[PDB]
DNA sequence: TTGT
DNA sequence: ACAACTGCGATTAC
RNA sequence: GUAAUCGCA
């Protein structure tokens, strides 16, 4: 009913599965527990399931995240306990415990922190019949049966008949003494199975049968079975038809199953998970009711239902699930765009999935059944390469659990029009074309040729035998991809690299639309969750900076705003105000703009002017020379908040106290903190104060202080009292700085077509290269990254945009605009050029010798350039990777208590790791020394370390260490207490005596 | 109520006392008056 | 050219001083613009 | 309706609720807007019929009417084409003005204020 | 010459404000609290509450 | 898994 | 039974 | 101090 006609919510998906599992998974997952009876007398208990009632949850969101506590709600049903003597059923409601719910857009919030639960991708049970050819003979034809706990009952065929199970760990298995064990009685078999004559001739239960409904549906499929759908069980004839196929593919009278293929697998969704941790969590609540009735005889009290049922078993449940399950990861929210793309992920690694290094290479490449369904260019770069893929924009998850995709029915009806959304497997048997018509050759239109899909084919046939068509220009794609405009320009390859990049985008101070565009960033600044849209048509009768008035039907509701928030990877989020006091908004627009987020579209980056060609070799490989115009003008001005927090911990002995006064400390420090232990708001910091101070008696002076690169302004600080945890739990002091950085050397810059660079100088406007208007290039591209990595769109892009800069147009274009004609873009390109050329007297803009191209000067000698260079006004975006975070310096600091080698990470002050592949260089350089320095006293040798200070700083030369390191005696006293020796034993060539070395 | 400190100096400055005396915030200051500037070389037809 | 763009100097706003914000980055009660936003638009403020 | 507020404001109502409305009293001005799915301009004007709608929450009704359900009805009002208005007054001595075509909102405002 | 699909399809105002209320637009998304309240899927304190006091009462 |  | 790139950095969970 | 997960080149 939705999606047929317009682009589909991003967030659906898991609106969907969470209005299932509650509507049906809960009721499925109560109706299956058991009634406790576990006494002589057998007191029985039981759960009135028809009285399942959800509760609204005690606290909001805005209260959940601020107290980092549980967004959840209250599950209530009522019980009846009939006690033994009292020869009655009492009837009360009991608070089983809290069910998490799922926001809007799909996130949950569980312990205050923002989780989403990715989908996974899992073969679906049925039969299977793979073959495989033996070395010597005739190949070998085994059919496998799959159930949903994961049973697998192989049936193989030698060069005989032969039809042989392979369940058991031996030769093999006769299918005749388990289709008797089974119940036929050797007479029916023969005579209901087709070829009687060569199955004549031949002369643990629970799981493998429980086959879902879903097996039971396919298990029909392939082999024709009339078996109602509700008797999901392995029947007999089910295997007797197994066998039937089996022999017959011996003879050729069969197909192989494509294991690849979708119809073939099963999207588990956030309703199948927790539909199980549901079940998990009832198995846990039957068990404490067993147990506390148990107690409770031995007690000689009959109690209340209430006193059986505790909290704790779903509580704890979905927090360890949430916690550590593989599928549940933290919501990444860097920019608008990765809330999105983050829940749109489905994953084939995972609990009951194939391992990174289990995944064979079939399963990481494209099948033809992925089309319109799966992203073709979206995967995870690394070891998980093809195994981590997205979900197309028009994709939903069927009834059966298979993806499906909207395709257009071209074939003559009543209606004449039809949006289904087939199935991976339905698909297959249609000729899909996604060609156009509008060709013409003196004969009907319907005799003409085009390119389509059959039978997981490519084909030419013609116009009256192609039953669909696939219009939906966005259909293939997903929502990185399809923000790349001139997508058709650019390689496959590349991509990849342009959507991860995306990705890493910093919301700037300011935000800026660009001028070229595919037009999804409408939708997926909506449906990232960072607008404020209204839910009720009214008036804004009051504005403000915190909160905003909206009076509709005589009623006024307030939407809160955000101002200056922090997200979980240290990115300001802001919103501010769009519609004016007195305007009228429907249930739906947009109230407000948040960060990224510029007149309701996603807005990543700026559009500054940029020639391609080379300068002074400060655009070697990739590097960019960008002008100053950029740094005193704040174009890529960002804001990072950063958080640091220590619990105030009460230990046995004594408890932490925070205290101003504190001793052992400079009087230059601690001016920041208040009367209280802490820092004050407004107070601006650098690295190596004093942000909390505390006594921690147990006196010592475990405080909190700056790492290095941390200088911001303290914007807020709270003080947290945590509650609920049975017992007095510690206070939690968070504190938040904010970083105001600009662009500099150092910085990574990108577009939307792959292009990434690394900023190398930053040059005056008066010796940036100016155009003939007079106006300096904000940024210089080296010109030969175009071939060597083939992106040709971004020249495109360019130079659209100079045309609309220069017209002050916006272009939304949608990809693959050759569908109408032959070079499309080109065409627009120029045609937009022109005008704008004609409209704004500037003849530069088209030059009629060479489109596109003008010919610049040299700001610093004055001189023209020989060459004409490429002028235009691309999307540059600022990358998240920052030359800050990434500097490091270590010069003599901390240890590892074990190994006694310095320690790893940047934020714990350490060194850098020589690993082998270094050592090998060292050795081939003959650089003997250096590698004893390093691998003895600048790592691990304790003494020379000390003593290499000392010397350092008095002058001498640094003796060579003879002592093995720290590293080597470890191995001996390990080795010896694996009761194995090890002694250096060094013998003197002068008088031959041997000196052991300790 | 707001207090300013108006300067006459060249270039951009970089407002590099953020800590310093409460209550006063540094802006970082443009001090180029021409925004931008061209000019081009047209020729006379005076012959040798 | 290298002369207009560079060598000429002019002045403008340095420094801003407010009465009771605890900082650049907050909100003040009657006013639609931040302190931030009010610094920048005092740091567009042409002056002779 | 009380947890979630209704997406559209226009009822459509038929053609018996249309003559029992004219019949009866009216307290406030009423607009009458004929549509048919299959009309390309008429997709525009029910978006500044929800627009004027917001605008005016109770200080005037308006309706629509599906040409397809009710086409006797429609020809019967003399309506030549689809984006038509029929602008109802609340005093039943006026005329009823009848407005063809797209047209701008402001117009419309202007012809509920001082027309009707 | 001129293109042949019209370029004024994809020129846009550059100061627009993006109504999601258009024909290209799905469904304003509903919150889902208030979605599964007005179907009753989850039900508010005060019937629950309700439903207690009643229950102790009969009791 | 894939092969040793 | 055994092994299947090298390192780095970030987060949350114990 | 160890895991899980993602990213980086
Ligand atoms: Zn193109």
């Amino acid at each position: 009913n939705e999606g047929i006609s317009t682009i589909p919510g991003f967030n659906q998906i898991q609106f969907e599965g969470f209005c299932r599992f509650i509507d049906q998974g809960l009721t499925e997952e109560l109706y299956k527990f058991p009634k406790i009876e576990d006494t002589d007398q057998e007191i029985e208990f039981q759960l009135f399931v028809e009285t399942y009632q959800l509760v609204e949850p005690l606290i909001k969101e805005r209260d959940a995240v601020y107290e980092s506590l549980t967004y959840s709600s209250e599950l209530y049903v009522s019980a009846g306990l009939i006690w033994k003597n009292s020869r009655d059923m009492q009837e009360q409601t009991i608070f089983i415990g809290n069910i998490p719910l799922m926001n809007s857009l799909g996130t949950s919030i569980v312990n205050g922190i923002y989780r989403i639960v990715i989908n996974q991708i899992l073969q679906s049970p049925g039969i299977y019949y793979r073959s495989e050819l033996d070395h010597n003979g005739i190949s070998v034809y085994t059919g496998t049966i799959i159930s949903d706990w994961g049973g697998r009952s192989e049936l193989e065929i030698d060069r005989k008949a032969r039809i042989w199970a392979r369940v058991s760990r031996k030769q093999k298995i006769s299918i005749l003494v388990l289709s008797s064990a089974m119940g036929l009685n050797l007479r029916e078999i023969l005579e209901n199975v087709c070829y009687p004559e060569i199955f004549l001739s031949f002369l643990f239960f629970q799981q493998r049968c429980e086959l879902g409904r879903i097996g039971r549906r396919n298990m029909n499929r392939r082999l024709n079975l009339d078996i109602p759908q509700n008797n999901t069980f392995l029947l007999p004839r089910d295997i007797l038809a197994a066998a039937d196929h089996l022999i017959g593919l011996k003879f050729g009278m069969g197909a192989l199953d494509d294991m690849n293929h979708l119809k073939n697998k099963r999207i588990r969704s956030v309703a199948d998970l927790l539909q199980d941790q549901f079940g998990l969590a009832l198995v846990r609540l039957e068990n404490v009711v067993r147990g506390t009735i148990c107690g409770a005889i031995r007690h000689k009290l009959i109690p209340t239902p209430q006193n059986l049922v505790t909290s704790t078993p779903l509580t704890t449940t979905y927090e360890s699930f949430f916690g550590l399950h593989p599928l549940s990861q933290v919501l990444d929210r860097t920019n608008p765009l990765t809330q999105i793309v983050h829940g749109r992920k489905l994953s084939y690694l995972g609990p009951g999935g194939l391992t990174g290094r289990t995944a064979s290479f079939r399963i990481r490449d494209i099948h033809p059944s992925h089309y319109g369904r799966i992203c073709p260019i979206d995967t995870s770069e690394g070891i998980n390469v093809g195994l981590i893929g997205s979900l197309a924009i028009h994709a939903r998850i069927g009834h059966w659990g298979s993806l499906e995709s909207p395709f257009y029915e071209i074939s003559e009806r009543s209606t004449g029009v039809r949006m289904l959304y087939l199935s991976p497997g339905r698909d297959e048997y249609y000729m899909v074309a996604a060609g156009n018509s509008l060709a013409l050759n003196q004969d009907i239109q319907e005799e003409q040729v085009v390119p389509a899909r059959y039978r997981q084919e490519f084909l030419t046939i013609a116009w009256e035998q192609v039953h669909l068509r696939s219009i939906f220009p966005f259909q293939y794609f997903s929502i990185g991809a399809s923000l790349i405009p001139f997508i058709e320009h650019n390689d496959a390859n590349r991509a990849l690299m342009s959507s991860n990049m995306q990705r890493q985008a910093v919301p700037l101070s300011r935000s800026e639309k660009c001028i070229v565009g595919t037009g999804l960033e409408r939708q997926a600044a909506l449906d990232s969750g960072a607008l404020a849209i209204a839910e009720r048509e009214g008036r804004v009768v009051y504005t403000n900076t915190d909160k905003i008035l909206l009076a509709g039907n005589g009623d006024i509701l307030s939407i809160p705003l955000v101002i200056y928030q922090r997200s979980n990877k240290n990115t300001c989020m802001h919103q501010k105000l769009q519609v004016p006091r007195g305007k009228c908004i429907k249930k739906g627009q947009i109230l407000a703009d948040g960060a990224a987020t510029v007149g309701g579209e996603l807005a990543l980056g700026k559009n500054v002017l940029v020639a391609y060609m080379p300068w002074e070799g400060y655009n070697s490989e990739d590097a960019v020379l960008i002008s100053e115009r950029l740094v005193y003008e704040d174009i890529y001005t960002s804001f990072h908040i950063r958080k640091y927090e220590i619990q105030t911990h009460v230990t046995s002995q004594g408890p932490e106290k925070v205290t101003n006064e504190i001793p052992h400390l400079e009087a230059h420090l601690l001016r920041n903190l208040d009367k209280n232990g802490i820092v004050m708001l407004g107070s601006w910091v650098e690295t190596g104060d004093i942000l909390v101070g505390k006594l921690t008696p147990q006196s010592k002076e475990t405080c909190l202080k700056l790492p290095i690169g941390g200088r911001g302004r303290v914007i807020d600080v709270r003080w947290i009292q945590k509650r609920g945890g049975s017992s007095y739990n510690p206070e939690t002091i968070r504190v938040y700085i904010l970083q105001k950085r600009e662009i500099k050397v150092g910085d990574k810059v990108a577009g939307r077509h792959g292009n990434k660079g690394i900023i190398s100088k930053i040059l005056p406007r008066q010796d940036m290269p100016y155009l003939q208007d007079g106006r300096s290039v904000d940024m210089v591209f080296n010109p030969l990254g175009v071939p060597s990595r083939m992106n040709v769109g971004q020249i495109f892009e360019c130079s659209l945009g100079l045309a609309g800069s220069l017209l002050d147009r916006h272009y939304r274009i949608a990809p693959f605009d050759e569908r109408y004609e032959q070079e499309a873009s080109r065409k627009l390109v120029f045609s937009e050029l022109y005008e704008a050329s004609k409209q704004t007297a500037n003849p530069w803009v088209f030059e009629p010798e060479y489109p596109g191209k003008s010919r610049i000067f040299d700001g610093r000698t004055g001189n023209p350039f020989e060459q004409p260079v490429i002028i235009g006004k691309p999307y540059i975006l600022k990358l998240i990777h920052q030359v800050d975070d990434k500097i490091h310096g270590r010069s003599s600091g901390h240890y590892a208590l074990v190994t006694q080698q310095p320690l790893r990470g940047r934020a714990k002050q350490g060194g850098q790791r020589v690993g082998e592949m270094e050592v090998w260089a060292l050795e081939g350089f003959g650089v003997a020394h250096i590698l004893q320095e390093m691998l003895t006293y600048k790592s691990d040798h304790i003494r020379a370390r000390q003593e290499v200070l000392g010397t350092t700083i008095i002058g001498g030369t640094i003796p060579n260490p003879e002592d093995a390191p720290e590293s080597f005696r470890l191995l001996v006293r390990e080795l010896r207490s694996l009761a194995l020796e090890l002694n250096h034993f060094l013998v003197s060539e002068k008088n031959f005596q041997i000196n052991r070395k300790e | 109520c707001i207090g300013l400190q108006i300067e006459r100096n060249r270039g951009y400055l970089i407002k590099t006392p953020h800590n310093f005396q409460d209550g006063s915030y540094p802006i970082d200051a443009v001090f180029m008056p021409v925004r931008n500037a061209n000019h081009s070389i047209h020729s006379y037809g005076n012959g040798n | 050219r290298r002369a207009l763009l560079g060598e000429i100097e002019g002045t403008c706003i340095t420094r801003v001083k407010s009465e009771k914000v605890p900082h650049e980055y907050s909100t003040i009660t009657g006013i639609q613009e931040s302190v931030h936003e009010i610094l920048m638009n005092l740091k567009e403020i042409i002056l002779r | 309706g009380k947890y979630v507020r209704e997406d559209y404001l226009v009822k459509k109502v038929s053609a018996k609720d249309i003559q029992e409305l004219i019949k009866g009293e009216r307290n406030v001005p009423l607009i009458i807007d004929f549509y048919a799915t299959w009309c390309g301009p008429c997709i525009l004007m029910a978006q500044e019929l929800e627009m004027l709608a917001v605008e005016y929450e109770s200080n005037a009704l308006i309706v629509k009417v599906d040409t397809d359900d009710e086409y006797e009805f429609a020809r019967d009002m003399q309506v030549r084409g689809l984006p038509t208005l029929y602008f109802i007054s609340p005093d039943p001595n006026k005329d009823a003005i009848r407005t063809e075509g797209l047209i701008p909102i402001q117009m419309m405002r202007d012809i509920i204020n001082n027309d009707l | 010459g001129d293109p042949v699909y019209p370029t004024i399809n994809y020129i846009q105002d550059p100061d627009e404000v993006i109504d999601y209320r258009g024909p290209d637009f799905h469904e304003p998304t509903p919150n889902m609290l208030a979605y599964l309240k007005e179907h009753g899927k989850i039900i508010s304190r005060e019937e629950l509450e309700k439903i207690l006091a009643k229950e102790k009462t009969e009791e």
